[PDB]
């Protein structure tokens, strides 16, 4: 319920970790 | 293309690492992408600027609802000289329990940030009161940022998105700008602090709801049509003027006192108000200067080819000047950033001195850290809009149709500025360098009195001519009989005498040897970064060493080891070696006011006097003595508050020295490690089954030197934030 | 018009002991080089990539990573042994491609059957500056 | 894959093809000067852009002139 | 000698021992004056 | 007086200092003996010392609140041994090197070889023209009248 | 009827690209045969930064100065 503590490990892990893994397979493969 | 970056086809085709590098590196540099055309160009540049403007709605948002979320606004505006500004809270996992315990500050219930923006005493002033008036203003700019967005996404679309002609309409712009965006915006400030502000500071609480119901003036708007305008000035508040109650509180929206507000030590509101409402004005009369569609106006290039003196001195004047700055954006990019950064140095020059938010005067950190963000990005600015001068010659000059324009002259006896601003340079740090290491040795040897201290005699006639009476030159408003005192001694001199020979402010501050040589070191680094920049950007398009150097763009790594050696000759490097010098001249700034109004809020300014001289007393009596409570933010006994600053303080520390590496250490030893390296990989059991794609590669010559220039200038910054701001708020004095 | 020597395989190579610095796998997927040469008598020569090795008495074949590599290697072979070579590009679907000498004579011998390439017929300083190519695919020099 | 231009300025000397760790120039005949020699760039594809030729040159402004242009496996001489 | 001579006024020996004599002019002037700050003559 | 400074003579500071500084030269006089080597250069320091704050009182040089001479080069009459006859004295000098520098190279110029005299300085040439710095405030004048110190065409 | 300045003349260059430019050099000699299009030799008393002394200039290029 506390506010905070649902979201700095949802923008400091997951969203990073999601936004590197998309990044990576755009800018690494042939299209 | 088939592959990112899609905006470069011949990095596309990259096989190694450099791609993305690359790649990341050129991705607003609309000019070198492929099928780049002249509409499409304005175009991007438009939606990056409605982009751009979504952004700062959505940080200035954030700000807000923070404040107003884990802030400490309510309680700050019961009392704001004791109790500290709150940001917004921690939530850190790594945080031990003493941690916790030492965070947790402003009366919060868990460890909380103090902000030092100076947002608090900005809101404050303005009107804002509740955290009500937060929240609205956050939603609002979250709904402009949304907009902002909508906006630039529209322009996109084809049948809205505008012509090229459209954007190379220069006069219309003009226009609209000085009348519109300066002037209008002004007259709307000016009258919501008729409305709100002013009254806000006199116990009433006009919003929304009610600001309809309620006359800004007793007399409202019946003066101002009338003619009699001076009823708007006759009952100014009493100097025993509480600011957010009614206890001497008066009835005048305009006036023109020149003093501070005794209370909060600021800039009067309705002198604020009226200023506002004056520049406003202004702007307005002077935005109908030039032509659009009705007839009437100026039209720019007339006037700039009329400027033509006879004799021939500037050859043909300003004749094509127009053409090669509508034509060439990146001229009109340096443009605005030289003017920004002049403005922005101004802004930090007057902050500290004239405050215009109530109770700021009193927040030293607040007002140090503010000084010192707008004087780095004021430098940036301007080297900056000198590397983008460098960039125009490089890509939009063209020589025949500036043929013996101003322009044209400048490029052709380059040789003779670059060699007299040397000299100017060579003179100054010759000179200020012996005076400081003689003064240095004379006090090694114990004799402090044998010292070669030059009065700053000119900026003290200069204080005196502005009224103050502490050197007894009795000129101008310092004078008695003076026209220029007797002319304003029933308007505005009053106040500002009385505010400038009060020496507890920083209006005007008392000036002395020191602050001399100090002057004449800030010269120094002015005049040998506008040298290298200079010379950079005038021989941007070819020297002796390398004629054909505009045909190798703005950045390149060199020209080979021949010809005796082409290392870090293209322009780029220029701005590169000026970035050094900028970072040094700036640090010398803020060195000089960070100590001079450390000394002078403990009442010691003597000790500065003294200490200044000599470089040893800047060594020692500023760097090694204020840095005590901020190396022991934690130790082997505990933590407090401040741990986190001195972390931070050697974080800045690591980071700048990292940044040597990249400097001292070049590319060739780096791709041979990294070609063993591969060989290695390539050579090992169960992680050859693993295989990269792409080939690892050294960082290339320019990206190396932009990763070290990244790295030096961020460790400068975060090492000295954390000084700054850690020896301020560890004594709060 | 000289028709350039074809690859011999079977041809013994250098006697040599083996190197960390030899081929990898943009030899296997991409391309690799191959230099060819006589050496009247058996000696010892230092290779391009790590040791010495020695030459076989008549044809000697080697295979390098670069054409670089070959390079050197011929012009040591040249100059200091007095020897005459030649080297090719082999690709991994099983081409050879005669690359040097060229046409049979060495590149620095002006030759009565080679055409200009990327001669401008201008002095350096005359080239157009970067605003008159603006917004076109071509650069400067290109012209 | 580096741009090298040869400029009307060249004497013949050869000293850049000399010079050339790829073998990407040649000597052709030409008409212009003594030696009816003049430098050319055939094989530009093999070029690593070490500029060595253009410190071989004796003319001045140079002769030869090499222009860093988009970069392949061969032009960044990489053996893996 | 005229070899000696010649080495003896090449740009180092030549440059220190110039240096040498206006170091030595230096320190007497400042020993018979010492502590100047000023020109009080006139 | 200028700047709110106070003259030394009269200065309070001033004096403070100076009997500070012969009190600290003093306290290590009495550790030795009374006639010895280190004594004898130590009474010599603190003689020097008294001899030159009462020069600095002499001269009329002004004090600050910090108790320290400071120099006015505004041009005021009162202070032109401060800065200004100096500068007179160092922009006569330093032309005089200048001068005689550009007149030796000026004159090796003709040489088949005047890079051959310029690593083996020519000294009986530069004794002849050292002397030329005498008068290069007149010699500089008339070569900028005549037009021949700027080299035209260029 | 030769081209160019004489042998031993007075020169100086206007190519702008050129070390030398606008610098004075002595002509060494001017080939007679057309169908070249940098006749004129030129030796200068200073070297350039490739350590180089002489170099070929066009008739235009040249000028004859005293
Ligand atoms: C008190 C009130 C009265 C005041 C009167 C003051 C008079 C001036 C001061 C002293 C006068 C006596 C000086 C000693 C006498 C011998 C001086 C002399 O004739 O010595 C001979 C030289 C020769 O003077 C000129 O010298 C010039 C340079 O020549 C030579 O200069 C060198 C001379 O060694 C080299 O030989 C060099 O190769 C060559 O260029 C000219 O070209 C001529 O040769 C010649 O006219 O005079 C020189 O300057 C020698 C260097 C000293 C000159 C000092 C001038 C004053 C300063
Ligand atoms: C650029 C402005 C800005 C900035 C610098 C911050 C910074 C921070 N916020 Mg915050 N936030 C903002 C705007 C901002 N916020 C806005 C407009 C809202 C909605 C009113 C919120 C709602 C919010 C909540 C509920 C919380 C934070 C929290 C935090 C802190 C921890 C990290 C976190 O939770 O990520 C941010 C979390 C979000 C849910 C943000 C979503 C809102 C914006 C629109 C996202 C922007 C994404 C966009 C693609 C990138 C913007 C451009 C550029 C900056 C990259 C951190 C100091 C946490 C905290 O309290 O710290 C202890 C917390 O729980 N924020
Ligand atoms: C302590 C570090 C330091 C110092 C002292 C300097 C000093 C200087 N820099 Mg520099 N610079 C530095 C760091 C430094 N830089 C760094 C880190 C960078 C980034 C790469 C640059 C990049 C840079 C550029 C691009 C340029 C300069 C330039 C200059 C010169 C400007 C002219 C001047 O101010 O007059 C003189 C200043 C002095 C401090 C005097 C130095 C000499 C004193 C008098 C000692 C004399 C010797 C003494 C007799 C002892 C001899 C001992 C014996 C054994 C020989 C100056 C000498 C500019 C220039 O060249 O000017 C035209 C120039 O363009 N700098
Ligand atoms: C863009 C800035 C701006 C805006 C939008 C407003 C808007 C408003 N003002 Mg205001 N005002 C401003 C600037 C501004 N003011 C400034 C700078 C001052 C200081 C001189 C004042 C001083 C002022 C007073 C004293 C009063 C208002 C009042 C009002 C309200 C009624 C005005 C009216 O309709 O009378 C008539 C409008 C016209 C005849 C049009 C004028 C012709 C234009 C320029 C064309 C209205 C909501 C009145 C009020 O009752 O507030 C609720 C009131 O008495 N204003
Ligand atoms: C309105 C301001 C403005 C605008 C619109 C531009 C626009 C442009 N600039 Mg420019 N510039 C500006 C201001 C501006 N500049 C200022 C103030 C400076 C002084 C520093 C410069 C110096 C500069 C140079 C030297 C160059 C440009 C170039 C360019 C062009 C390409 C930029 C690009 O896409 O590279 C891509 C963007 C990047 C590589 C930025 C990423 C790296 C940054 C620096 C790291 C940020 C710091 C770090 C992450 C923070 C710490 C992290 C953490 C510890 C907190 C482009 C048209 C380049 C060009 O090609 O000219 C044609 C060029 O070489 N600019
Ligand atoms: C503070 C400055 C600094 C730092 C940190 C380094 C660091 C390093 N140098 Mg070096 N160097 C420097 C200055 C510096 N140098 C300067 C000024 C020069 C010029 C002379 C050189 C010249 C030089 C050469 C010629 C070489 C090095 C090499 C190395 C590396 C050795 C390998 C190693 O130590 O393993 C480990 C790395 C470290 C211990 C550094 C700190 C790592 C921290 C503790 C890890 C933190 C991880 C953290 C969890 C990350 C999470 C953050 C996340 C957000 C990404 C190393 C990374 C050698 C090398 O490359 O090795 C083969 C090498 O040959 N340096
Ligand atoms: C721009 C730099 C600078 C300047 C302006 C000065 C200026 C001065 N220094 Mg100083 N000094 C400097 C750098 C500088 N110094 C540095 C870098 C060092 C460290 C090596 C020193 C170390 C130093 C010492 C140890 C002393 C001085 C002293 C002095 C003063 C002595 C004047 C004198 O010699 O009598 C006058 C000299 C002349 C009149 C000679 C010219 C006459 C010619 C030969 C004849 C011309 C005939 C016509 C003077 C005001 C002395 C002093 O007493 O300070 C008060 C002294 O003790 N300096
Ligand atoms: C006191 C400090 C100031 C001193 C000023 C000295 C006089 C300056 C004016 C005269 C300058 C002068 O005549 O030369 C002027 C110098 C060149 O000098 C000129 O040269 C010409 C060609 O040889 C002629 O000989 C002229 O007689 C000569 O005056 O050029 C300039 O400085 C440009 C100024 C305008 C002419
Ligand atoms: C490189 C280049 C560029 C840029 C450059 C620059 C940027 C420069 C600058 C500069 C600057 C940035 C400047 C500034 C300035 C200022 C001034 C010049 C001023 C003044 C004066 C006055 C007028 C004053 C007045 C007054 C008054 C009013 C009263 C009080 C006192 C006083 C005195 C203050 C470009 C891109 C364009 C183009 C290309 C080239
Ligand atoms: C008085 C004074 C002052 C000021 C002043 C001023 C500000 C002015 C000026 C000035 C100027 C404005 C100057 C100028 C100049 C210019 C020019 C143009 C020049 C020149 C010269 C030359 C060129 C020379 C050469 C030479 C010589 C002669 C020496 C040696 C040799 C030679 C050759 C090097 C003050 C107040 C501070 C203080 C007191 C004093
Ligand atoms: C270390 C070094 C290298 C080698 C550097 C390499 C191989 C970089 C390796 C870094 C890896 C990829 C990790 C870096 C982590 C970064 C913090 C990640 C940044 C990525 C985005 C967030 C921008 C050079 O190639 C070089 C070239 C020329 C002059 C100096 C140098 C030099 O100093
Ligand atoms: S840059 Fe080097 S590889 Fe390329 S043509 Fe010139 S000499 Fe040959
Ligand atoms: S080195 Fe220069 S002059 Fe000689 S052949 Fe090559 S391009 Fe021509």
């Amino acid at each position: 319920i506390n506010l905070p503590s649902l979201f700095v490990p949802l923008v400091g892990l997951l969203f990073p970790a999601v936004a590197m893994a998309s990044l990576f397979l755009h800018v690494e493969k042939r299209l | 293309a088939l592959r990112f970056p899609r905006f470069s086809q011949g990095l596309a085709q990259d096989p190694t690492t450099r791609r993305i590098w690359f790649g990341i590196a050129t991705a607003h540099d609309f000019e070198s992408h492929d099928d780049i055309t002249e509409g499409r160009l304005y175009q991007n540049i438009f939606a990056s600027h409605f982009g751009q403007l979504a952004i700062i709605f959505l940080w200035t948002s954030g700000n807000l609802f923070h404040v107003a979320w884990q802030g400490n606004f309510e309680a700050w505006v019961q009392d704001p000289l004791h109790v500290r500004p709150i940001a917004h809270a921690i939530w850190d996992p790594h945080f031990g329990q003493p941690a916790v315990e030492a965070f947790t500050r402003g009366g919060a219930l868990g460890p909380v940030n103090i902000a030092y923006s100076g947002v608090y005493q900005w809101w404050y002033t303005i009107g804002l009161r509740t955290n009500e008036d937060l929240y609205t203003g956050a939603i609002f700019l979250l709904f402009l940022s949304f907009i902002s967005l909508l906006a630039g996404w529209l322009h996109l679309q084809p049948k809205w998105k505008p012509s090229v002609s459209w954007f190379k309409n220069a006069e219309s712009r003009l226009n609209h700008h000085l009348s519109g965006l300066f002037g209008v915006s002004s007259l709307a400030w000016a009258g919501h602090l008729v409305h709100v502000a002013i009254p806000g500071s006199r116990g009433e609480y006009v919003r929304w709801n009610n600001f309809l119901s309620v006359l800004p003036h007793p007399q409202g708007l019946g003066p101002l049509f009338t003619g009699q305008w001076n009823l708007y000035a006759q009952n100014p508040d009493s100097s025993n003027h509480l600011f957010s109650t009614s206890q001497g509180a008066g009835t005048a929206i305009l006036t023109l006192l020149g003093g501070f507000h005794p209370q909060t030590q600021s800039l009067w509101l309705t002198d604020m108000a009226h200023h506002h409402l004056a520049i406003a004005i202004l702007f307005l009369i002077g935005g109908h200067m030039y032509r659009t569609n009705f007839g009437i106006g100026h039209s720019i290039k007339y006037i700039l080819e009329a400027h033509i003196p006879p004799g021939g001195r500037l050859g043909r004047g300003h004749k094509g000047l127009y053409d090669t700055i509508n034509n060439s954006i990146h001229f009109q990019l340096g443009l605005a950033l030289a003017s920004l950064g002049v403005i922005t140095s101004l802004v930090a020059q007057h902050m500290y001195s004239l405050p215009a938010y109530a109770f700021i005067a009193q927040d030293f950190t607040t007002q140090a850290a503010l000084y010192t963000h707008h004087q780095y990005i004021a430098g940036f600015i301007m080297t900056g809009a000198f590397a983008h001068g460098a960039i125009f010659f490089i890509r939009d000059y063209n020589p025949e149709q500036n043929a013996d324009n101003v322009l044209a002259r400048m490029l052709e006896h380059k040789e003779a500025i670059i060699s007299h601003l040397s000299w100017a340079s060579l003179f100054l740090g010759f000179h200020t360098l012996g005076l400081y290491v003689h003064n240095d040795v004379m006090l090694a040897f114990g004799t402090p009195e044998k010292q070669i201290l030059i009065e700053p005699i000119f900026a003290q006639w200069i204080q005196s001519a502005h009224g103050k009476t502490s050197y007894g030159f009795d000129v101008l408003l310092s004078s008695t009989n003076s026209p220029a005192l007797n002319a304003g001694r029933s308007i505005w001199l009053p106040g500002w005498l009385n505010a400038i020979n009060e020496n507890s402010n920083s209006l005007f501050l008392t000036i002395g040897p020191g602050d001399f040589l100090v002057h004449h070191a800030i010269a120094l680094g002015l005049h040998t970064t506008t040298l290298i920049l200079v010379k950079g950007a005038l021989d941007a398009r070819g020297s002796k060493l390398m004629p054909d150097k505009k045909d190798f763009g703005y950045s390149f790594p060199c020209d080979g080891p021949g010809r005796g050696g082409t290392c870090d000759i293209s322009a780029w490097d220029a701005f590169y070696l000026a970035v050094f010098w900028m970072l040094n001249t700036i640090g010398w700034v803020t060195f000089y006011w960070h100590w001079k109004h450390i000394t002078l809020w403990q009442g010691n300014v003597s000790q500065f006097n003294e200490s200044s001289t000599y470089l040893m007393g800047w060594l020692r009596d500023y760097l090694w003595l204020n840095s005590s409570q901020l190396i022991n933010g934690y130790n082997p006994f505990g933590m407090n508050s401040l741990s986190v600053w001195a972390w931070m303080f050697l974080f800045g520390h690591l980071v700048w020295a990292t940044g040597f590496m990249f400097l001292i250490s070049w590319r060739g030893y780096w791709q041979e490690l990294i070609e063993t390296l591969a060989w290695a990989h390539e050579r090992t059991p169960l992680a050859n089954l693993i295989r990269w794609r792409d080939k690892p590669v050294a960082l290339s010559i320019v990206q190396a030197r932009l990763v070290g220039l990244v790295h030096f200038s961020v460790g400068y910054i975060f090492t000295y934030a954390a000084f700054l701001i850690a020896s301020t708020s560890g004594k709060f004095g | 018009g000289f028709t350039p020597p074809e690859l011999d395989p079977n041809t013994p190579s250098p006697i040599f002991g083996g190197s960390t610095g030899g081929l990898l796998r943009k030899a296997q997927v991409e391309e690799f080089y191959v230099i060819t040469w006589e050496s009247p008598k058996e000696q010892i020569f230092e290779m391009p990539t790590g040791g010495a090795a020695i030459m076989r008495e008549g044809p000697n074949l080697l295979k390098l990573a670069r054409k670089e590599q070959c390079l050197a290697l011929g012009t040591r072979l040249r100059s200091k042994y007095k020897i005459k070579y030649q080297f090719y590009r082999v690709f991994p679907s099983g081409e050879v491609q005669y690359l040097h000498p060229k046409d049979g004579v060495y590149p620095e011998k002006v030759n009565p059957g080679r055409q200009g390439v990327g001669v401008n017929f201008r002095s350096i300083g005359k080239n157009v500056s970067p605003i008159e190519v603006k917004f076109t695919g071509k650069q400067p020099y290109d012209l | 894959s580096h741009s090298v231009k040869i400029y009307d300025t060249c004497i013949g000397c050869t000293q850049c093809v000399r010079a050339c760790p790829t073998d990407v120039l040649e000597m052709i005949p030409w008409g212009g000067c003594k030696a009816k020699q003049i430098a050319s760039a055939p094989r530009t594809e093999d070029c690593v852009g070490c500029k060595r030729c253009e410190s071989a040159c004796p003319t001045d402004f140079l002769s030869v002139r090499v222009y860093l242009w988009h970069e392949t496996t061969r032009s960044m001489g990489l053996a893996y | 000698m005229r070899d000696l001579k010649t080495y003896l006024s090449v740009a180092p020996v030549a440059s220190t021992l110039w240096f040498a004599a206006l170091a030595g002019l230096l320190i007497e002037i400042n020993r018979f004056f010492p502590d100047a700050l000023t020109f009080p003559f006139f | 007086d200028i700047a709110g400074l106070t003259p030394c003579k009269d200065s309070k500071q001033f004096a403070k200092r100076e009997k500070q500084s012969i009190k600290k030269l003093e306290s290590s006089l009495k550790l030795y003996a009374p006639d010895s080597a280190p004594a004898l250069a130590i009474n010599a320091t603190i003689e020097k010392t008294k001899r030159r704050f009462d020069n600095y009182g002499k001269q009329g040089l002004l004090c600050g609140a910090d108790g320290l001479p400071h120099l006015i080069v505004s041009g005021d009459q009162r202070h032109w041994g401060e800065f200004i006859t100096p500068g007179i004295l160092f922009l006569y000098i330093a032309g005089w090197i200048g001068w005689v520098g550009r007149s030796y190279l000026i004159a090796i110029r003709d040489d088949k070889k005047p890079t051959q005299k310029e690593i083996i300085i020519d000294v009986p040439l530069a004794t002849g023209l050292v002397f030329r710095g005498f008068s290069w405030p007149i010699a500089a004048y008339r070569e900028l009248l005549n037009g021949e110190l700027v080299a035209k065409d260029v | 009827p030769p081209i160019g300045p004489k042998r031993g003349a007075k020169v100086k260059i206007l190519r702008q690209e050129s070390y030398w430019y606008k610098g004075t050099g002595s002509v060494v000699a001017v080939d007679q045969d057309p169908n070249t299009r940098y006749p004129v030799v030129v030796r200068f008393n200073k070297v350039n930064y490739a350590n180089v002394s002489t170099n070929n200039y066009a008739l235009d290029e040249v000028e004859e100065v005293k």
